[PDB]
């Protein structure tokens, strides 16, 4: 996590650009991230 | 299927070894092997091959 919070910065001579992950609505009157998973919980 | 596989290789694949789920796999198996008794018993369910050759029991 450390070396990608530092790479991401970019080299000293050349300072990149961050981008965000996903993207949805207010959901109700929000830049989530969708995360799939399986469970047998009971249903 | 396409992959060969019959009811019984998928309730083989669909366990992840589990207290709930294989207690689910192991009733629904028991059931419709108790079920292909009564219709068309001629025949065996547990011998059918998918295109690899494997059976239910080889399979898991």
């Amino acid at each position: 996590a450390i070396s990608v919070l530092e790479m991401e910065n970019g080299y000293w001579w050349c300072r990149r650009k961050k981008h965000r992950e996903g993207r949805l609505l207010k959901v109700g009157t929000r830049w989530c991230f969708r995360v799939e998973e399986v469970n047998w919980a009971a249903w | 299927d396409s992959l060969g596989n019959t009811v019984l290789h998928a309730l083989v694949m669909i366990a992840d070894n589990s207290p709930e789920n294989s207690a689910l796999v192991i009733h629904m198996y028991d059931g419709l092997l108790q079920m292909g008794a009564r219709l068309c018993p001629t025949v065996q369910l547990e011998e059918i091959s998918n295109h690899q050759g494997l059976t239910p029991l080889k399979l898991a």
